[PDB]
RNA sequence: UAAGUCAGACGCAAAGCUACAAGGUUUCGCGUCAAAAGGAAAAAAGUCCGCCAGCGAGGCUAAGGUACAUAAA
RNA sequence: AAUAAAUAAGUUUAAUACCUUUUGCAGCAUGGACCAGCGAUUAAAUGCCGGUAAUUAGCAAAGUUAAACUAACGAAAAAUA
């Protein structure tokens, strides 16, 4: 679970959301 | 003290050799100090031999 | 009195990191490090206490590890850990010294890496900046790693090489014979350094002492003059040449059968000197890796040596070709321990 | 605030700064300290003139 | 004057020679600052009163008898050991031709000043002679320079 | 010890035989001195309580309690402090109300980089 | 799921509790308040946590991890909202503070926040006032020097004509 | 036992009949009787002021007789470090040294598979050869 | 600076050229005095020879400050320390703190301050 | 046991153990926890990621004489150095000491947490992206002097240690991110021009 | 805590050591809950062992 | 060291001239307790530890 | 350190002496004071929480609190 | 204990001198009316233990004083001849 659990983290890119090409799809982080 | 007191020291050509006889004379027993220099000088010759 | 009974157990095992009054540790952690594995742990414990010096240091630990595993692929741990240490060195890239530039360059070339071409550019610009003022202050040792470490990256900026060479040149004639070398094998391959008065400059600066080079640098050298001058305008390839028939039986078999190539290349070749390198090159054909051989196969050749009864020389070499090529000598070994399934590492040419 | 020197002179080049130890040499690393109010010594001891 | 002038007024002395003294009584901050370290009250904080020996009246040294033993009136003489004669022997400081007397050995610097004898002692392996004239001897020093063919005379 | 300078500069407004007299003005000024690290250590704790007094009185105008606002804030993932928040109750009232409306019924409007996605 | 780790937070000071149970926290290498380790899950560890379950907080890898994640998940940047509030009548005019009437209100204006006093050091130049008890150390100096040349040049010397008129012009001065 | 402090061992007849005596000689005996490698060196170190060409001599012959008994294995590093300062004293008393005492000073260092310098042994080998080897006469 | 103008107006090395107390001053004096006049084109720098016992810096400002600094037995880099602080300030007394809420502000409020939702008396 | 002088029995135990283990061999050459012995890790978890956080100033040029300012009608709320401000242009601040930047230059504040005008108001959860400050270096000053004073009655204890804060001074120039309310537009020019010197 | 209701020095208020708030009673039920909490943890721990001990990093064991 | 010529001297309580009687009573008279008017602690008296 | 100390005090828990008294006295286990500022109980050496290098108008907690005095339902 | 930290200047909050001596002192335990000047581990010889140097020390001037050193078990064999 520990492994399952990192990954989905780690395919977040939060830095992602003070760069102006955002949408509301950036901000969708826990559910895909 | 008075050599680091004026600042130029003027010497006679006596006066030199004087002092350097007195800052080599042995400190005690110059038979004793001969004879080192001697057997120090029989192995600086047998070194350059080797 | 007593609030306790037994005999006292175990020290738990505590999972901890480098505390601030051991930050000058690090160094000596490095150095001591056996393994990429642990090299990791020492620099992740230090990630807080890091600095350039540090870093710079990781990197250059990279080739002695990896000597340790010579003629097999490099280990995924250092690849990997060589992945860590370039998001370092882009952090750091305006605060390296051009002493720590050269060991980080030199070792990760060494373990032939790739640089970015935007941090090649970096650190380049470290190096050149403020006129050279700090070339002046990097020693013997830096030089000579900056030269060939850049070089083995393919770094191809004529600017960064024409301001480099300049502030270089009045020092050529006071560096060691093998220094003036190394310069020599990067001039010989930048093509646009062929004809300068910087290269012109470090032949004359390394004809006056020759006989302090060692036999890996003399190879070199050889070779290097001979592309560069083909007339001898200076007396370097003479020069080189007779030591090279003086201490022909002294040098080791992989720098022999280099130079008696360039020789023959020269069209300087006697009969004499073709049979007197037959039973040398016989006995130890084995120390001779795959480049060799063919250095060693192509120069008998041209020197027109023929196959003798006692000395079929051509009929060895073929064979430890082969050898090389299948890779027998893990096997063998295995043969001889009994166990079979080792694991046999191997750099296929 | 690493060098005063290198912020009231932003174009200039400031030389390294000199070694502080508690015995108070003025000659290590075969450099000389020309604040120092004492003749230059080899930067170890005992004391010995370096010109 | 150039920087490597040396006048008297740029003289110091070696890092580590000399150690300020400690001045007690001179502040709340200083070393020593307000009782000099001296603690509170008691006999030890009046200035000369006892003496450091005084163990407070067990007096527990002099409960051990008294021994009245005389030492020999050897311990008087200087020492020369066998091995040590031989050495300068070796070295050129002793003539090993002819007989040694303690005015030889005076002069060569093996006894430094005598006042009443030289003693000889010790063992040594020899392969040649020596005649020597001395106050006293053991019985180890005249086995081993008779093994070699010498002879041990005292005076 | 402070000498007669300083012990002077020190009492220079103090009253009486403490103004000039070294004996008397010595033991006042170390005893200054003594109050003022109590008072900088207290300083802190009295305005963070003032902030809080004016925060609440504002939040009950509306209907709200501090202890409801802070919970709240934290859910919103805000982190205005106290001494943001005071000052907004007393000079702008309009964007502190427009804080507890979000809070409390969450019916403010989002914004996103990409108007039209 | 096998449990391989502990996760070790201290509560409780080491002030006032035993010196045998000091011990055990010092093994442990738990030095301040809210300080964590982590350390191996294994049978001598798990007593001498059982002789001290009063001071500590004990959690194990997977616990650890699940809520040191949610924090995380919860502390992510989110959009920014907007709220409205409209005001149809509003005026142009720009109101004081209402406290600048108060002079403590203006000295504070005056030193930071104006463009005043900018004109040039000769024209703000002022001389500051001795405090009474202080005099007697600024000008300690100069009655050293009057005292100086008195006693060794005389009263009929040059220093000495120049010192009595410098005194002419403070006494003057003293008539306002 | 009823002399020394608890743990302290009771002292050995033979050891003090040889250290109890009327003769002088004291650093030598100290020296000789050493056990270890470790006990050589506080003897030097606490006696260094009063220390002549024949106390080196012997110690360095005392490194013959402790790797005899620490036998099994290489030598250990405390005789390693041991030895190298007393290299020290060699060449500071290269000058002082008799035959015998050279030929002392050779043999221990020798079974130790230690090198001396060239420069150094080159300077032993002079002593030993001067005058055409007629203080090679003078010898057991 | 106030207003993009700056506040340091004038900066006077006094010092001595035998003195050993000066040492210091002379070798910043030799190195970094050019350099220092050419980042500060604004400044009117003095230099003052003189058999005063000890170096001295004193720094006028525009606003009628007057900051005299003793530079006794300092090095250069230590000399530059004080510079800095000198030349970046705007030469307030030592005794004086600023206020404690860190802000002065000329318009501060926008919205109005609060006021009381009903008819006051 | 009843006398207080040390015991002596764990150095005379140690002393048979050694002398046993020097002279007779053990029996035993191996210990299975030492053979599966893995290598070391630095954790039995994944590492938690840290959150990012906008920049906290940066430089963007220097001004080159003399402006003038005057006011508008907006605010917000800005974080530096630790603690937060409300501002508004012409405002004055005073933080820590901050390095890296000179007077008369220009930087940029990033981490706006809230942005205010009289018809609308903008909350950052916890900060708003595409909205900045803009400020003026205009000090780097040593604050009055603390005077910090220890003393113990009656226990000879006294200790003095005066020190001197290091602090940093900006202006307020502009608030970028919300527009004025309709009517309170400055239509005309209102900050110092500036030389820009920080193109990425 | 103390007991004693005799002697000038007054320990606690005329009538002896007051009996607990409702909040008092409350803070050492938690006080309770944390202890019990940790013996229950400790019985997991035991129950799910594994076989081979993790082994972690130190800087200083590495070290020496 | 060797130049100096160390002709200085001064002198204690038991050199200066008179002293010898008890000055004051032991008690009853609200005073300090004397001994002698040449005490170090007076005017006039002696030097505790002389040159 | 060839230094200082050899006048100790109380709380909780035991035993002897006293009267299963004393802020009594004699031993013993732990803690605090002595040599320890800060917070809670009214003032508060020994009880409960907790150990002060310095500054700041940032944040989270402990014991204890959450209609007024007096910060928080 | 006559001050401190702040303030919209109206005011609000914090706060029982110092020394000496004690298990414990705001102490109803001791000393001081205030200012200036004077006022207390110093010198010699000897011994012990650290630090820094000379590389024996003092006289005399090829010869004399002082100190220091002076036998413990002659134990190694590393030759791919
Ligand atoms: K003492
Ligand atoms: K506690
Ligand atoms: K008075
Ligand atoms: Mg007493
Ligand atoms: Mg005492
Ligand atoms: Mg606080
Ligand atoms: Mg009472
Ligand atoms: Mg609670
Ligand atoms: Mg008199
Ligand atoms: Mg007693
Ligand atoms: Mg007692
Ligand atoms: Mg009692
Ligand atoms: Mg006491
Ligand atoms: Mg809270
Ligand atoms: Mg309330
Ligand atoms: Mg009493
Ligand atoms: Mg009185």
């Amino acid at each position: 679970x520990x492994x399952x659990x990192x990954x989905x983290x780690x395919x977040x890119x939060x830095x992602x959301x003070r760069x102006x090409x955002x949408x509301x799809x950036x901000x969708x982080x826990x559910x895909x | 003290y008075h050599m680091l007191k004026y600042h130029k020291l003027v010497v006679s050509e006596p006066a030199v050799r004087l002092i350097e006889q007195e800052l080599t004379r042995p400190l005690r027993n110059p038979a004793r100090a001969a004879f080192w220099q001697e057997r120090e000088a029989r192995i600086g010759a047998a070194v350059e031999d080797l | 009195t007593i609030f306790n009974t037994g005999v006292p157990g175990p020290r738990p095992e505590v999972a901890q990191k480098l505390s601030t009054e051991y930050q000058g540790h690090i160094l000596r952690m490095i150095s001591l490090a056996e393994s990429a594995s642990e090299l990791d742990e020492v620099l992740w414990s230090s990630k807080k206490h890091l600095r350039p010096v540090h870093i710079a240091r990781s990197c250059l630990k990279l080739e002695y590890l990896r000597t340790k595993e010579k003629g097999r692929e490099v280990s995924e741990p250092i690849k990997n850990l060589a992945s860590e240490l370039e998001n370092y060195v882009e952090l750091y890239s305006t605060k390296f010294t051009i002493g720590q530039v050269s060991q980080l360059v030199r070792g990760l070339s060494s373990i032939r890496r790739n640089i970015q071409p935007d941090l090649l550019l970096k650190l380049a610009a470290v190096v050149v900046a403020d006129d050279g003022r700090q070339v002046q202050l990097a020693n013997e040792m830096d030089c000579r790693d900056l030269f060939f470490g850049f070089f083995s990256q393919g770094f191809d900026n004529e600017l960064f090489w024409k301001r480099l060479s300049e502030s270089v040149l009045p020092r050529l004639p006071y560096f060691n014979a093998d220094v003036v070398s190394t310069v020599l094998r990067v001039v010989s391959g930048l093509r646009f350094l062929h004809n300068t008065e910087f290269a012109h400059a470090t032949m004359t600066a390394l004809v006056p002492k020759v006989g302090d080079l060692s036999p890996a640098r003399l190879a070199d050298a050889f070779f290097s003059a001979s592309l560069l001058d083909p007339t001898d305008v200076s007396g370097l390839n003479a020069k080189l040449e007779e030591r090279f028939l003086r201490e022909f039986t002294s040098f080791p078999i992989k720098d022999t059968v280099t130079m008696f190539q360039t020789v023959t290349v020269r069209r300087h070749s006697t009969p004499e000197l073709a049979a007197q390198v037959a039973p040398l090159v016989a006995a130890q054909a084995h120390q001779l890796p795959v480049r060799h051989l063919r250095r060693a196969l192509e120069g008998m050749v041209t020197a027109g040596w023929k196959d003798t009864a006692e000395i079929p020389l051509y009929a060895i070499l073929a064979k430890q070709a082969a050898r090389l090529v299948l890779g027998k000598q893990s096997a063998a070994t295995s043969a001889i321990l009994g166990k079979h399934v080792d694991n046999q590492g191997y750099q296929r040419t | 605030v690493a060098s005063y020197l290198a912020r009231i002179c932003p174009n200039t080049y400031v030389p390294p700064p000199f070694v502080a130890t508690k015995k108070g040499f003025n000659g290590i690393g075969g450099r000389y300290d020309p604040s120092s109010p004492f003749p230059p010594d080899t930067g170890s001891s005992p004391l010995t003139l370096q010109y | 004057n150039p920087n490597y002038f040396v006048h008297l007024g740029n003289l110091r002395p070696n890092p580590g020679a000399t150690q300020q003294r400690i001045r007690e009584g001179r502040g709340l901050s200083s070393r020593r600052g307000v009782s000099c370290g001296m603690g509170f009250k008691g006999q030890k904080a009046r200035g000369r009163s006892l003496h450091m020996l005084y163990d407070g009246g067990q007096l527990g040294l002099v409960k051990f008898p008294v021994t009245r033993q005389i030492p020999s009136y050897e311990v008087l003489y200087n020492q020369l050991g066998v091995s040590k004669l031989v050495e300068f022997i070796q070295l050129g400081l002793l003539d090993h031709t002819k007989t040694i007397t303690m005015k030889e050995l005076l002069n060569a610097g093996c006894v430094s000043s005598l006042k009443y004898g030289v003693l000889l002692y010790g063992n040594v392996s020899l392969s040649f002679p020596i005649n020597i004239e001395v106050t006293a001897c053991d019985d180890r020093a005249r086995r081993s320079i008779e093994a070699a063919g010498g002879k041990v005379t005292r005076v | 010890t402070f000498s007669r300078e300083q012990v002077f500069t020190f009492a220079k407004n103090f009253t009486g035989r403490a103004r000039n007299v070294y004996k008397v003005a010595l033991r006042r000024v170390e005893r200054g001195l003594q109050h003022s690290y109590v008072g900088r250590k207290e300083k802190k704790r009295t305005i963070r309580s003032l902030w809080i007094q004016r925060i609440n009185a504002g939040c009950r105008e509306h209907g709200f309690a501090y202890s409801a606002l802070i919970n709240g804030l934290n859910q919103e993932n805000i982190q205005l402090n106290r001494k943001v928040l005071s000052e907004l109750a007393m000079h702008e009232p309009d964007s502190f109300k427009a804080v507890l409306d979000q809070v409390r019924f969450m019916k403010g409007q989002e914004i996103y980089a990409n108007v039209e996605p | 799921e096998p449990v391989r780790s502990l996760f070790v937070t201290l509560r409780r000071s080491y002030i006032g509790k035993a010196w045998f149970h000091r011990e055990i926290l010092q093994n442990f290498r738990l030095k301040k308040i809210r300080q964590t380790v982590e350390v191996a899950n294994t049978p001598s560890a798990r007593n001498s946590l059982a002789k001290i379950p009063h001071l500590v907080t004990i959690e194990t890898d997977k616990m650890y991890y699940l809520r040191n994640m949610k924090k995380f998940y919860e502390q992510l940047l989110r959009p920014p909202v907007q709220v409205s509030h409209e005001h149809a009548a509003l005026s142009s005019e720009i109101k004081p503070v209402h406290n600048l009437h108060s002079k403590h209100v203006q000295e504070r204006l005056q030193e930071h926040a104006y463009p005043s006093k900018m004109e040039g050091y000769v024209l703000h130049e002022k001389k500051p006032v001795v405090p009474r008890a202080l005099r007697s150390f600024a000008f300690k100096s100069q009655d050293e020097h009057k005292s100086f040349v008195l006693a060794r040049l005389g009263i009929f010397s040059e220093e000495a004509k120049k010192i009595h008129l410098n005194e002419l012009r403070t006494f003057a001065k003293r008539d306002r | 036992g009823t002399i020394f402090n608890t743990g302290v061992p009771g002292p050995r007849p033979e050891v003090a009949q040889k250290l109890s005596t009327e003769y002088q000689g004291h650093i030598l005996r100290m020296i000789s009787l050493a056990e270890s490698a470790s006990e050589l060196d506080e003897v030097l170190w606490s006696s260094k002021k009063h220390l002549r060409p024949v106390h080196i001599a012997r110690s360095c012959l005392k490194l013959e007789y402790l790797r005899t008994k620490e036998k099994g294995r290489e030598v250990s590093e405390p005789i390693k470090n041991l030895a190298s300062e007393l290299e020290n004293y060699v060449e500071l008393y290269s000058t002082k040294f008799t035959i015998g005492q050279v030929s002392q000073l050779v043999r221990g260092l020798s079974s130790i598979r230690r090198n001396i310098q060239p420069d150094l042994l080159l300077k032993l080998a002079a002593v030993v050869v001067a005058d055409d080897g007629r203080q090679v006469q003078l010898a057991n | 600076a106030k207003y993009g103008t700056h506040m340091l107006e004038s900066l006077v090395f006094k010092y001595c050229d035998i003195g050993g107390s000066s040492r210091g001053m002379r070798l910043f004096l030799k190195d970094y005095m050019d350099p220092f006049k050419q980042t500060n084109p604004q400044l009117r720098i003095e230099e003052v020879q003189n058999r005063r016992r000890h170096p001295m810096l004193v720094a006028l400002y525009r606003n009628g400050q007057c900051k005299p600094v003793c530079v006794r037995n300092l090095s250069p880099e230590e000399i530059a320390k004080h510079i800095f602080w000198l030349r970046n300030s705007h030469g307030r007394d030592d005794d004086y703190k600023v206020p404690r809420s860190h802000k002065v502000v000329r318009n501060e409020s926008i919205q109005g301050t609060w006021a009381p939702q009903g008819p006051t008396l | 046991v009843r006398t207080k002088l040390p015991s002596k029995r764990p150095f005379l135990q140690t002393a048979s153990h050694l002398a046993v283990n020097s002279l007779v061999p053990s029996v035993r050459t191996n210990r299975w926890a030492d053979l599966i012995k893995g290598p070391a890790v630095r954790s039995c978890i994944p590492e938690i990621p840290e959150v990012p956080k906008p920049s906290e100033y940066t430089t963007i040029g220097t001004i080159e004489g003399p402006y003038t300012l005057n006011l508008e009608r907006v605010f917000g709320v800005v974080e530096l150095a630790g603690s937060q401000y409300k501002v508004t242009p012409d405002d004055v601040i005073f933080t820590n000491l901050l390095h890296g930047i000179e007077v008369n230059e220009v930087v940029m504040l990033e981490r706006v947490m809230l942005l205010g005008s009289r018809s609308n108001t903008i909350i950052g959860r916890p900060y708003i992206p595409g909205a900045c400050v803009l400020a003026a270096v205009e000090e780097h000053f040593l604050d009055g002097t603390v005077h910090v004073f220890k003393r113990k009655k009656r226990k000879r204890y006294r200790r003095y240690k005066p020190t001197r804060p290091m602090m940093t001074t900006l202006r307020i120039l502009k608030v970028l991110g919300i527009d004025p309310a309709p009517g309170d537009e400055l239509g005309i020019p209102s900050g110092p021009v500036i030389k820009i010197t920080n193109t990425e | 805590v103390v007991f004693k209701t005799t002697g000038g020095k007054a320990w606690n208020p005329p009538g002896g050591l007051k009996p607990l708030t409702n909040t008092q009673k409350r803070s050492r039920k938690e006080n309770l809950q944390i202890l019990l909490r940790n013996l229950s943890v400790l019985k997991l721990a035991a129950e799910n062992q594994p076989e081979v001990t993790v082994n972690l990093f130190s800087p200083l064991k590495f070290m020496h | 060291a060797k130049w100096q010529q160390g002709t200085h001297k001064t002198k204690d309580r038991s050199e200066v001239s008179g002293g010898g009687r008890k000055p004051r009573p032991q008690k009853g008279s609200g005073r300090s307790r004397q001994g002698s008017i040449r005490s170090p602690i007076w005017r006039g008296g002696g030097c505790t530890f002389p040159k």
